[PDB]
């Protein structure tokens, strides 16, 4: 049996979301790629750099963001520019946002030496796919 | 003690600025009419020199030069609200159309001051006048800061 | 900290076959041709090898930069196929997919 | 009545014949100019409006790429011209005009005007290195009947 | 906005120079991505800015290439049972005609900074000159 990235059923009672409802064949069939960028294209350079940026991307904003983030984040790369685009819950308060995208914002842009740029949807709570 | 001592005074620094061939810039005059706000009553006929030779000397008045001479004019704690002055309507009339650029430190002021000499005077048709001076080019940029913005 | 003394070591393989790569081309240059005599060759041969050991760069192994597995890397990303497969298997590499044909 | 540009002036100074005759940097920007320079500056600083603005921005900083892409911006090589990679015999006079050295010196040569990754300095640097190789060799090379500089 | 509109906007400034302009007789842009759908929309906003600023464009479609590998399933043994990956890059050609210096410049930055995430360009201009001074007389 296959275990890789199947969320597994329970009894009916555990609320997966559209991403994870979904196993790895679907990819391309009825979901899309959270990372987009130009270096796994034929004839493109830096797939190892630009997969390794992505991996500290995301435990950055699992850390800096702890709890408050509803689903995985989506990376968007055009450019020099980096867009990162996150589900957040509305547990913190608005003006504490407002500090961590300014802080994370500046310290990857430092850190990475391009423009990065933090979107954030709020949800009221996580949205529930189907119960599995 | 004296005004009138005062003002032949600073007018001497002037007189020494052309023996010494230093010829003034924006904000020399723009100190003058910052001072001279002090003197509601005194200061307008000097005012409005200072303004002339402005000109003469080929200095372009820019948005703080018009801010002095407004609250010059038109004073906030003003009695005398019967009869007050047209300056406003020649100003606003001279500068229609214009596009200003950052040249001194009391640009911002203009705007939040024009709008309020508005409401004293209840001229409708004024506002739209100082409005649309904000809107040309790219004047929206001297509105003012969090205070002042919120003000105009 | 690597993610292992393996890793340290061949880090520093790296970065010492750089500082020598200069030295090491233009000696071995000199014997690597029919046109100078043997004599120079061989002490040409001799320089070289008494440069250290950790200079020459077929001692560079490549390791997955995460786990530091020596075998089963994909150069292009520098990643071992079980680190590989992780990522890919959830989205998070732009435009991997399973190849259904 | 009250004209703004009509009536008596001030007139102690004098219509400007001549006009900013000393040149604005009479010496290097001193502190007090430099900062109100900046001050200006805050007159007008407005937060962005649009993602237009915040982009003109970043690429007077800088921070963003130029357009249309010029994949060699900002990249010269010390502004050398295409005859200076590709015709390094100049260099080799100090070398004997003839023999194995001249011949195996040609073959670096060759090599070394087809190398695009490499400055003309560091073309130079190969050469000067062997220049002072052969001559720590000089004892081995004549007895090969090589003679060196 | 109803009632509050900007009166004269600020333009940039086009100063024109007294060196003559470039000349490309073609210019080729070659934008590739694993998606077709941002090809046909980046194709139908390529095409009317194109037809819009008066360039002839024409635009077709190279043939898709697939690279895929296999990897080993399982972390330890069980040789057999394999993992098999895809890469898809498809392409969209738009083929420029008759373009001056100017007008490939002010083209090529307005599609460059509308390139959606996940494309890559490829522009190959074709300049055409006169012959080297030198070259049009023979000299011994
Ligand atoms: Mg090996």
């Amino acid at each position: 049996k296959n275990r890789a990235a199947r969320v597994r059923v329970a009894k009916g009672n555990k609320p997966v979301s559209y991403e994870e409802a979904h196993a790895p064949h679907y990819i391309a069939h009825r979901k899309g790629w959270l990372s987009l960028h130009t270096g796994n294209l034929d004839g493109e350079d830096h797939a190892a750099e630009r997969t390794l940026e992505d991996v500290f991307l995301r435990k950055f904003m699992m850390g800096t963001f702890p709890g408050c983030l509803a689903d995985q984040i989506v990376l968007k790369r055009r450019a020099n520019q980096v867009d990162i685009c996150a589900l957040v819950l509305r547990q913190l308060p608005a003006h504490k946002f407002y500090f961590l995208v300014g802080y994370s914002e500046t310290l990857l842009s430092h850190f990475y030496k391009c423009p990065v740029r933090l979107h954030l949807q709020t949800v009221p709570s996580k949205v529930v796919y189907k119960y599995i | 003690e004296k005004f009138e001592e005062k003002w032949n005074d600073i007018l001497d620094l002037l007189k020494h600025m052309v023996a010494q061939k230093v010829k003034p810039n924006l904000q020399t005059f723009n100190t003058i009419l910052k001072g001279l706000r002090k003197c509601y009553s005194l200061g307008r006929i000097p005012a409005l020199q200072i303004l002339r030779e402005m000109k003469h000397i080929g200095i372009e008045p820019s948005l703080a030069t018009y801010h002095h001479i407004i609250h010059l004019f038109y004073p906030r704690d003003l009695s005398a609200i019967k009869m007050p002055s047209l300056i406003i309507y020649d100003i606003m009339n001279e500068l229609e159309g214009r596009t200003f650029s950052p040249q001194d430190l009391d640009d911002g002021r203009f705007f939040q001051l024009a709008m309020s000499v508005c409401s004293s005077l209840r001229d409708l048709e004024l506002a739209y006048q100082v409005h649309r001076l904000l809107n040309t080019g790219d004047n929206r940029k001297l509105v003012g800061h969090d205070p002042l913005r919120k003000v105009y | 900290y690597y993610v292992d003394w393996r890793m340290l070591r061949d880090l520093k393989r790296r970065k010492m076959a750089y500082e020598y790569a200069d030295e090491r081309l233009r000696i071995n240059s000199l014997r690597k041709n029919t046109i100078l005599p043997k004599d120079l060759q061989e002490m040409a041969g001799d320089e070289i090898a008494a440069l250290p050991r950790d200079s020459c760069p077929v001692r560079i192994r490549n390791r997955c930069v995460m786990t530091s597995r020596p075998r089963g890397v994909k150069r292009r990303w520098r990643l071992s196929r079980i680190v590989f497969r992780h990522l890919a298997d959830h989205g998070l590499l732009s435009g991997v997919q399973r190849a259904i044909w | 009545r009250k004209y703004l540009f009509k009536g008596k002036r001030l007139s102690i100074f004098a219509d400007k014949a001549f006009a900013d005759e000393p040149p604005e940097p009479e010496a290097s920007p001193s502190l007090w100019e430099i900062e109100f320079a900046k001050q200006l500056a805050s007159v007008a600083d407005q937060p962005f409006e649009n993602g237009f603005e915040e982009m003109i921005q970043w690429t007077k900083e800088g921070k963003l790429w130029e357009f249309p892409v010029n994949n060699e911006a900002g990249l010269d090589d010390d502004g050398s011209e295409f005859h200076e990679h590709i015709f390094l015999d100049k260099y080799l006079e100090d070398f004997p005009k003839q023999g194995p050295i001249r011949l195996f010196m040609e073959l670096v040569t060759c090599g070394l005007s087809k190398n695009p990754y490499l400055s003309v300095k560091q073309k130079v640097e190969h050469i000067e290195w062997f220049r002072n190789y052969f001559n720590e060799k000089r004892d081995i090379l004549k007895e090969n009947n090589i003679a060196f500089t | 906005l109803h009632v509050d509109v900007p009166k004269d906007v600020t333009r940039p400034t086009i100063t024109t120079s007294d060196e003559p302009d470039t000349l490309y007789k073609r210019l080729s842009i070659l934008v590739k991505a694993h998606d077709r759908a941002v090809l046909d929309s980046y194709e139908y906003f390529a095409v009317l800015a194109a037809k819009e600023l008066g360039i002839s464009i024409k635009v077709h479609e190279p043939p898709r290439k697939i690279e895929r590998f296999t990897l080993l399933k399982s972390v330890h043994i069980f040789k057999k049972h394999r993992v098999q990956y895809e890469m898809r890059t498809l392409y969209r050609c738009l083929e420029l005609k008759h373009l001056t210096g100017s007008t490939a410049s002010v083209y090529l930055e307005y599609i460059q900074r509308n390139l959606p995430e996940g494309v890559a360009m490829e522009v190959t201009k074709t300049q055409i000159q006169q012959l080297p001074e030198h070259i049009k007389e023979p000299m011994w």
